[PDB]
């Protein structure tokens, strides 16, 4: 009754996709054309109900919507832990290198 | 660097600071010829 | 006229919000079109206040009083949100941003350190309907967020935490696991706060407000480890309005 | 099993310097008498009639 | 708090005047052998 | 020799369950670190019963499987180190799983690898758990190699290791 | 560092007897050397006092009277034997390696003072609980798993990234 | 081992077009890398922003490419984001900003080639060590 | 009486040779002093920052307004040259006083002339010496207020704009302001005369002294000293080098904390930033980093609690959070635009951070007076590539290092003068022997 809320998001698409609602903007470098500026804007606005919601983010130029229509398979979204998101640790987690 | 007609002595140069130590060596020379009095 | 920091510096006056002169009895008018914001809202607390345990069932322990000893620590400052205007002339002020949160540790009588989160983030304040002006009579009623005072990367003094360290107690190799439980999953909570706004001065020139405020919220569960502890925090406060 | 707490309670000793007293009254500052104070005191004057007792 | 800091003034500074006021009494003469 | 064992059960015919469940609890006892003589303190004092406890039990023989179903294994605590990470591999020592420190980066968590335990012999012979928190459980007690089940409570034993009278 | 990190050698009974016959035996060496220079006999005319010896002159060449005054008086005690000095001082540095040697014998079966059981128990069941103890495990610890791998090459440690302890940024 | 041509011949640019580097050009860049970028990418790490390195794998998914001579070279000119929206020789040294970072003023068009070149190479020599950290010290 | 090994002490009355052995020494000094300079200047390059090049005397000259324009950019290297050659001329003819006086001039002087001459023991003749020698102090003081004043200025690191050279024209000469400095707490946040941070009360400080200095010259001139003075203080050579060997030790200890501390008199731009400096120059840059990924910093909880990249100190200015918390009573020229009453201010930092405060933390984080002692920079886990101590670090330890010494020194000589003067500096009197006539202690 018990459980690390982390360990437990580790089990879910968390755990291999880049999640929309939690992951650390860090991880939009793994994938081109997404760091830092959609980045930015896609953490700014989560919460997202499901991945396709991205798109639906106003100022998108037509080349920003492309890149991100080319990368939605990277993405998924989970319920917001608060854990993740709480203490700014979404834009700074604690890890550098 | 030196300006250019002083070119010339740059591998002097890079030795001079390190005279005054000769001085404290050169004591101890003297002192050896002496019989340390 | 104002003061430079080399006048500030070391005195104490940087934890202390702005005052309104004791001849700022007037009324702010509200726009029922127009909109507005908070430019900067300051939160003083003056006195911390931790609930007792009554041990008992009908006797409710009190609110005592404690002592800081975190120093001049504790005040809220530079927070900013809309102002909004309800249709039924209720306003609403919605935190968005601000150093709206400060840790704090109080002792109670007896030794005991009690530390804490005093924060409003997150907060949504609204007034009664039907405002038009803000005068010294109008009070703002609201509620905020208190996450975890301790953030996930936190690790205990051996080393466990809830988003990085060791998930047992490896000083104790083959101890049994169950006892220990509570100590070694870590949780984050989150849960909420009330406060209390009232204005008693306003600068009807300016925009400038003052008053007392009063929160209630819980204390530090260092992360699921104990039960938290009821505190009420008094004291002061200072906002600016501007046209949005 | 309280011996001599109560015999400073008995002639007005009432609070600790930890902010308690035996009334159960939170908040409380005794000055120098408490219960740690008059141990002190105690403490003290042994060392001090410790020293009077090696000139004698 | 600011009584307790009077206090402290007061203790250091007479220490510090024995100190000084002790020295300047004709400290080099106050040896076994050759005084002044 | 208790892997000689089991190998030779099998090509003799017998299942895992058989396999294992003929390994006598005495040998099994011996393949565990707790009686290590190398693993005490100086002032850990008493009998070796007083830390780890009364041995009851073999609970059986832990055999992980990741979730492509390849049979992981739990790096065994060398007899240096107080505490060990916890750390699985494949039979050809390739890191497959472990218990992570840092969960932001972590790439090889139980969730992540859906890790299982299944035992053979003793007590828990036939059992498979799947819930993480368990298997990562018996993953943290494999380090000591074979896993048993212990009484803490007769001697009110602490849980550290403590030497043997050969260590003394 | 090995040492350290594996044996808590730091807190050993044992090496703490040899830290203070190692550096009480300094302590020795310079207040000893210290006193004789400073309670000298002027047994000559000249400023360089080390002339006014002679290897078989039957006198002492300092005052052990003077010496032992002092000390009385800037310490409390001092030495009055001669012979118990120098013999003390042969005692107390050969002591404490001795103290030491047993100390690694210990070492040699990984019988150490690596921890105090008390202190565990608590800090287990009470997170708030943090001594300079519990600071330096947390270091043994890192010690460990940070150097093992290069340290031991025939164990093949692998430890991945997530695995390594570290504290926040760092 | 040793310095050999496979290991100094590096891609030129994205069409796919390779380039064999010295010796002697490996270590002017190596050279050229200590004095004017060390300070803040020594090992391949950024220290000024650790979330961006000189990893090959890195620089292959910038945007524009910079797994390769050309791409390098462009970007001690003309220094982009990752995602190549803004310029930023305002607080990165390039040529283009060499008036405000002076060590950048007397690099000519050679030494970014060993420069680029270095940064090439230095992955293939060392591994995991260049821009993984202090884990790999 | 003195060996080999002590054979100095063979001078001290023999005021001849020993002037010649100051006037050599003297020299000596001179001599450093050039060819460090042309080395310097021999090994400098102008596009590289001073504090990457293990320089520690072309900053000196740079600060007092030489060779430099705005922002410590190198504008001529001519002033360097002409500064060490001038040095190195001038210690021959030191040089040359030094070797006559000591081997060919006369052994002691008070026969030549009676002016020349002196006896330790002459008070008066001393005082003499002493008020020469302060009015020279006090000629040397003013010097810098007219370098300041009438030709040409010193740079000033807070000069708006990034930095540059500029005219005195109104020193601070309100003794309030001046000798407030001396009565400040040496400790954090008041940090004595250390924290002097304009030019104005620099300035204003050499006047006062300078006259001071002359003053009392003027004074010790005229004077003998009072019968106090006489009664304590020992009146011998080897006692007055103990008196100026603890005031060269105070002093030392003094310049270490002033390189290692002040940023005015050292320009960051030229001795590289500060320790606390660079430190906050860190939370400075992640504040930057972070903000521009869309982080609000004013409300971002670290582990702790405490403000991850803002907080307060303890009397309440906002400051930068994580370990630098301790740092917090830094300013420095890039970063007191964004303070305001309450320290810094969140808007401020929001909106108003410039690419050229950006470019400076960055720079100074990543050039942190942290070195090994073979100059590999960074922290001591860091990998070789960067060859960097800074030269507030050498500056630091070097001179700690001389005034430990010279303190050891100052109690070896002042207790060797007491204990001559009295007579027993040699052992004690076997005949005489003062304990063997005291009363027993028990
Ligand atoms: C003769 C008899 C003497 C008896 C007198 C005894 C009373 C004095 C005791 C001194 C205590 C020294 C503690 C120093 C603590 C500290 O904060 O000291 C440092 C201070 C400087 O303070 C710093 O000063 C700084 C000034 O910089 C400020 O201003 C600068 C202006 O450019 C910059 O802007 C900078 O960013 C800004 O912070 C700040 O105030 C810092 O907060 C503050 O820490 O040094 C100073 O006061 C300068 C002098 C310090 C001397 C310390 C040397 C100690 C030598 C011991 C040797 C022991 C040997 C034993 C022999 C056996
Ligand atoms: C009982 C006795 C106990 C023992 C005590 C005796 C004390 C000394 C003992 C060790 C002395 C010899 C050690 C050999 C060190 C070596 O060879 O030292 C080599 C180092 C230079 O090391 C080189 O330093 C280089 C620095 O690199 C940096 O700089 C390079 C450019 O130079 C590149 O840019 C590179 O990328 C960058 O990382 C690299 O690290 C090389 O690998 C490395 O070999 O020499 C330097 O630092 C030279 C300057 C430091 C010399 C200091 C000598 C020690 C001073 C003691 C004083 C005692 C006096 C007391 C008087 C009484
Ligand atoms: C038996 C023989 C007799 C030897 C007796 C031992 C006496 C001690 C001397 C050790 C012997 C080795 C000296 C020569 C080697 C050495 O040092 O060689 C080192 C250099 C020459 O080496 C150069 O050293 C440089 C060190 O970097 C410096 O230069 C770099 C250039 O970019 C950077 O500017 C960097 O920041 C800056 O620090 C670089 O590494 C160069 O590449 C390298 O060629 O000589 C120096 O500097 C010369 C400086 C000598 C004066 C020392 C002054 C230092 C006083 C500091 C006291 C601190 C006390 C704390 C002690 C702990
Ligand atoms: C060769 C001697 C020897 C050995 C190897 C053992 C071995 C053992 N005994 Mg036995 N025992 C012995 C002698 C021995 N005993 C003797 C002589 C007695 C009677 C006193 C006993 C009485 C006894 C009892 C009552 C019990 C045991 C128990 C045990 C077990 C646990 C031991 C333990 O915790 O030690 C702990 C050891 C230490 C904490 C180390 C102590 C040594 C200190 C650190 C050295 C002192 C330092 C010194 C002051 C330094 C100064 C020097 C300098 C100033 C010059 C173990 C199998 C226990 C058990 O489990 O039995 C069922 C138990 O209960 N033993
Ligand atoms: C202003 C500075 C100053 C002055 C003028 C004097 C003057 C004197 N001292 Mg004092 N002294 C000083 C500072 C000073 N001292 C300091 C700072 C210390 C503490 C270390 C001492 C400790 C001291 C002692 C212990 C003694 C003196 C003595 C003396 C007298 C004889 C000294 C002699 O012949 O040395 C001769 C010089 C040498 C033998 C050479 C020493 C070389 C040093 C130790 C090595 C330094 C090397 C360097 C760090 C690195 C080398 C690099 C390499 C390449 C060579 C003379 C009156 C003697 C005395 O009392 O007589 C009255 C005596 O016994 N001094
Ligand atoms: C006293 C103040 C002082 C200070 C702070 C410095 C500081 C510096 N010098 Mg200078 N230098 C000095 C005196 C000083 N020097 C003297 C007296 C000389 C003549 C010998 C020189 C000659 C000199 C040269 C020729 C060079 C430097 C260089 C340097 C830099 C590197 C130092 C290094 O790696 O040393 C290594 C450390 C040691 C050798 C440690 C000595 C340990 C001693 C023996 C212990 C002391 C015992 C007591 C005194 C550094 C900026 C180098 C540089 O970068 O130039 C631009 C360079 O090439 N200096
Ligand atoms: C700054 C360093 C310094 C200085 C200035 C002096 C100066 C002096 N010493 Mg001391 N001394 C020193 C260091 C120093 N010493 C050290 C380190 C030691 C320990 C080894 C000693 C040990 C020592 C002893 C044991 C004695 C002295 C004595 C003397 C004095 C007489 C020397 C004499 O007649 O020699 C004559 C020497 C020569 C004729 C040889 C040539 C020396 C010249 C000067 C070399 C200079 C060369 C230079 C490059 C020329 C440039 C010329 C140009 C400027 C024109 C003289 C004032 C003596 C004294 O007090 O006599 C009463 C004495 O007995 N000294
Ligand atoms: C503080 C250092 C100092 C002191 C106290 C002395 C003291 C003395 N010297 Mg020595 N001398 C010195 C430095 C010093 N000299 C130097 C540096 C040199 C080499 C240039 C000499 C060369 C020297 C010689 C060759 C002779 C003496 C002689 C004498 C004696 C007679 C002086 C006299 O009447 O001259 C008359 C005075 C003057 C002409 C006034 C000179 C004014 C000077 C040039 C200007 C001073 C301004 C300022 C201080 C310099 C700084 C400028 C610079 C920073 C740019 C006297 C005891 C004589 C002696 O003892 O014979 C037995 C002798 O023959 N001296
Ligand atoms: C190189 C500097 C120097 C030296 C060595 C001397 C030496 C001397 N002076 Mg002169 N003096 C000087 C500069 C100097 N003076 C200057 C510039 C002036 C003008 C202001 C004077 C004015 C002066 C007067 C008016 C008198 C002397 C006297 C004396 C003699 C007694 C000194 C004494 O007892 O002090 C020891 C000092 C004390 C016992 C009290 C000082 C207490 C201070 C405040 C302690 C502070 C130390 C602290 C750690 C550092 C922080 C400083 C603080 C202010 C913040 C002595 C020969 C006396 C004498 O006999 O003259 C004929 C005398 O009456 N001096
Ligand atoms: C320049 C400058 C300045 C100024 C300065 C000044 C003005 C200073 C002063 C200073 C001073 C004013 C000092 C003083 C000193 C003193 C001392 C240091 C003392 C000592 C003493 C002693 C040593 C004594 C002792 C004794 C005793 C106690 C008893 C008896 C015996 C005897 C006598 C021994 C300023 C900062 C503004 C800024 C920058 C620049």
């Amino acid at each position: 009754e018990l459980v690390n809320v982390v360990d437990e998001k580790l089990g879910t698409a968390y755990g291999e996709k880049i999640d929309l609602n939690n992951t650390n903007i860090a991880a939009f470098i793994q994938y081109r054309g997404l760091y830092p500026t959609l980045a930015k804007l896609i953490v700014k606005n989560a919460p997202y109900e499901s991945v396709e919601d991205v798109l639906n983010i106003p100022g998108l130029t037509e080349r920003q919507k492309q890149i991100l229509r080319e990368n939605l398979e990277h993405f998924t979204v989970t319920e917001v832990e608060t854990a993740l998101v709480e203490g700014g640790d979404r834009y700074n987690n604690g890890l550098y290198k | 660097k030196l300006p250019e007609a002083y070119a010339i002595f740059d591998p002097l140069v890079d030795v001079l600071p390190v005279i005054p130590v000769l001085f404290l060596a050169l004591a101890f020379v003297w002192q050896a010829a002496v019989g340390f009095r | 006229q104002t003061l430079t920091y080399d006048d500030i510096v070391g005195t104490g006056l940087a934890n202390k919000c702005p005052t309104l002169d004791d001849t700022a009895r007037g009324a702010y008018p509200i726009d029922s079109s127009q909109t507005y914001r908070i430019a900067r809202l300051c939160l003083q607390p003056t006195t911390f206040l931790v609930k007792e345990e009554p041990k008992n069932k009908r006797q409710e322990a009190e609110f005592v009083p404690t002592k800081l000893v975190t120093r001049e620590t504790t005040s809220l400052d530079q927070i900013q949100g809309e102002l909004k205007v309800n249709s039924d002339g209720s306003l609403t002020f919605v935190e968005e941003d601000g150093i709206d949160f400060q840790p704090v540790t109080v002792q109670m009588a007896g030794g005991e350190r009690i530390p804490l989160l005093f924060t409003v983030k997150n907060l949504v304040a609204s007034t009664q309907p039907n405002v038009t002006s803000i005068t010294t009579s109008t009070d703002f009623k609201g509620e905020f967020n208190v996450p975890s005072y301790r953030t996930a990367n936190f690790l205990d003094p051996k080393g466990r935490g809830l988003a990085s360290g060791y998930d047992s107690a490896i000083a104790l190799p083959q101890a049994k696991e169950e006892e220990l439980a509570r100590a070694n999953v870590k949780r984050f909570s989150l849960t909420k706060g009330q406060i209390s706004l009232n204005v008693a001065k306003v600068d009807g020139r300016t925009g400038e407000i003052a008053g007392t405020f009063e929160s209630e919220q819980l204390s530090d569960d260092d992360m699921g480890a104990h039960e938290p502890h009821e505190v009420k925090i008094q004291g002061v406060f200072y906002a600016s309005i501007e046209p949005a | 099993g309280m011996f001599v707490l109560p015999f400073m309670a008995r002639l007005g000793v009432t609070g600790s310097w930890s902010g308690w007293s035996i009334t159960g009254e939170t908040g409380i500052d005794p000055g120098f008498w408490s219960f740690e104070g008059v141990a002190l005191a105690h403490i003290v004057l042994s060392g001090l009639l410790f020293l009077a007792a090696c000139w004698h | 708090m600011e009584t307790l800091k009077i206090t402290v003034y007061i203790v250091v500074t007479f220490f510090v005047l024995l100190f000084v006021f002790g020295f300047l009494s004709g400290d080099p003469a106050r040896n076994p052998k050759r005084k002044d | 020799e208790i892997n000689r064992r089991v190998q030779a059960s099998l090509a003799s015919g017998a299942t895992l369950e058989e396999a294992w469940s003929a390994i006598p609890e005495k040998l099994a006892f011996y393949d565990y670190i707790g009686n290590n003589p190398a693993k005490g303190g100086l002032f850990r004092t008493g009998p070796m019963n007083k830390g780890d406890g009364i041995a009851q039990a073999w609970k059986g023989h832990a055999v992980f499987r990741n979730k492509e179903g390849e049979e992981l294994f739990v790096r065994r605590m060398p007899a240096f180190f107080e505490s060990f990470p916890v750390i699985l591999t494949d039979k050809n020592g390739v890191v497959k799983a472990d218990i992570p420190f840092r969960r932001a980066e972590s790439k090889y968590s139980f969730e992540q690898q859906g890790v299982t335990v299944s035992f053979y012999g003793g007590e828990l012979n036939g059992q498979t758990f799947t819930d993480p928190p368990t298997v990562k459980s018996y993953a943290r007690k494999a380090i000591f190699g074979e896993i048993f089940e212990f009484d803490t409570e007769t001697l009110n034993s602490d849980g550290i290791f403590r030497t043997s009278p050969r260590g003394w | 560092l090995f040492f350290q990190g594996f044996h808590n050698w730091t807190l050993n009974p044992f090496h703490m007897m040899g830290v203070a016959g190692v550096l009480g035996g300094a302590l020795l060496c310079a207040i000893h050397g210290a006193t004789v220079e400073n309670t000298l006999f002027q047994d000559g005319e000249g400023a360089s006092t080390f002339r006014a010896f002679n290897p078989t002159q039957a006198e002492e060449t300092y005052s052990m009277v003077t010496a032992n005054r002092f000390w009385s008086q800037i310490f409390g005690i001092a030495f009055s034997n001669k012979r118990w000095l120098h013999f003390f001082m042969l005692f107390v540095p050969v002591t404490g390696l001795w103290m030491s040697a047993i100390g690694v014998v210990g070492l040699a079966l990984n019988l150490r003072s690596y921890d105090f059981i008390s202190q565990e128990i608590r800090a287990a069941e009470d997170p708030e609980f943090e001594t300079f103890y519990t600071k330096n495990l947390l270091l043994n610890e890192g010690i460990r798993a940070w150097m093992a791998p290069q340290d031991q090459p025939h164990e093949n440690f692998v430890f991945p990234e997530e695995v390594l302890p570290r504290g926040n940024a760092l | 081992a040793e310095l050999t041509p496979e290991v100094l011949t590096v891609p030129l640019n994205s069409e796919g077009k390779t380039i064999t580097l010295t010796e002697k050009q490996y270590l002017e860049g190596k050279r050229l890398f200590q004095y004017a970028c060390a300070s803040c990418h020594v090992g391949g790490i950024t220290k000024t922003n650790p979330s961006l390195d000189l990893r090959t794998e890195t620089l292959a998914l910038a945007t524009p490419p910079r797994d390769n001579i050309e791409g390098l070279v462009d970007y001690m000119k003309n220094p982009t984001t990752y995602d190549g929206e803004q310029e930023i020789a305002e607080v990165h040294p390039s040529l283009r900003s060499a008036d405000i970072f002076p060590k950048m003023r007397n690099l000519t068009e050679k030494d970014l080639v060993a420069i680029a070149g270095h940064i090439l190479v230095e992955p293939k020599i060392l591994g995991d060590k260049w821009g993984g950290g202090k884990v790999y010290y | 009486g003195f060996a080999w090994w002590a054979g100095n002490a063979r001078l001290i009355n023999l005021s001849g040779k020993l002037l010649g052995a100051h006037v050599a020494h003297a020299g000596l000094i001179v001599f450093w002093a050039g060819a460090m300079t042309l080395f310097e200047l021999a090994h400098f390059i102008p596009e590289k920052p001073m504090y990457e090049q293990g320089l520690i005397l072309i900053p000196h000259i740079a600060t007092l307004g030489w060779g430099v324009g705005p922002g410590g950019e190198v504008v001529d290297t001519f002033p360097f040259f002409v500064v060490g050659v001038v040095h190195l001329i001038s210690s021959a003819v030191l040089g040359f006083g030094g070797v006559y006086h000591a081997i060919r001039g006369p052994e002691t002087l008070e026969e030549y002339s009676s002016f020349f001459g002196y006896d330790w023991k002459d008070k008066n003749k001393m005082t003499t010496i002493l008020g020469f020698h302060l009015i020279v102090l006090g000629i040397g003081a003013l010097l810098l207020v007219a370098k300041a004043m009438f030709f040409g200025g010193l740079y000033d690191t807070w000069a708006p704009g990034g930095g540059d050279v500029r005219v005195i024209t109104n020193p601070t000469l309100d003794p309030r302001v001046i000798f407030g400095y001396l009565l400040k707490s040496p400790f954090g946040g008041e940090g004595w005369i250390v924290s002097v941070n304009n030019l104005e009360d620099v300035v204003g400080g050499h006047i006062w002294i300078g006259l001071i200095c002359i003053a009392g010259g003027i004074w010790h001139i005229l004077t003998t000293p009072f019968g106090w003075a006489r009664r304590a203080f020992i009146w011998s050579g080897e006692a007055y080098l103990s008196y100026s060997l603890g005031a060269l030790s105070m002093m030392g200890f003094i310049a270490t904390c002033f390189v290692w501390f002040n940023n005015t008199v050292y320009p960051s731009e030229f001795y590289g930033p500060t320790g606390p400096e660079a430190s906050q120059a860190q939370a400075m840059t992640f504040l930057i980093r972070d903000q521009k990924l869309g982080a609000n910093v004013g409300s971002a909880q670290g582990p702790t609690g405490l403000g991850k990249y803002l907080m307060r100190s303890p009397t309440g200015e906002i400051i930068f959070g994580g370990e630098t918390m301790r740092f917090w009573d830094f300013r420095g020229p890039w970063l007191e635009p964004l303070r305001g009453p309450n320290g810094l201010d969140l808007n401020k930092i929001k909106n108003d951070i410039q690419p050229w405060q950006e470019r400076r933390a960055a720079e100074y984080m990543t050039h942190a007076p942290l070195g090994s002692l073979n100059s590999v920079g960074g922290v001591a886990t860091e990998i070789n590539s960067v060859n960097f101590v800074s030269p507030r670090s050498w500056l630091a330890t070097s001179h700690f290092v001389l005034a430990f010494f010279f303190l050891v020194g100052h109690l070896w000589h002042a207790g060797r003068a007491r204990a001559a003067a009295a007579g027993f500096e040699k052992g004690i009197d076997r005949e005489s022997e003062p304990v063997l006539s005291m009363p027993s202690l028990d």
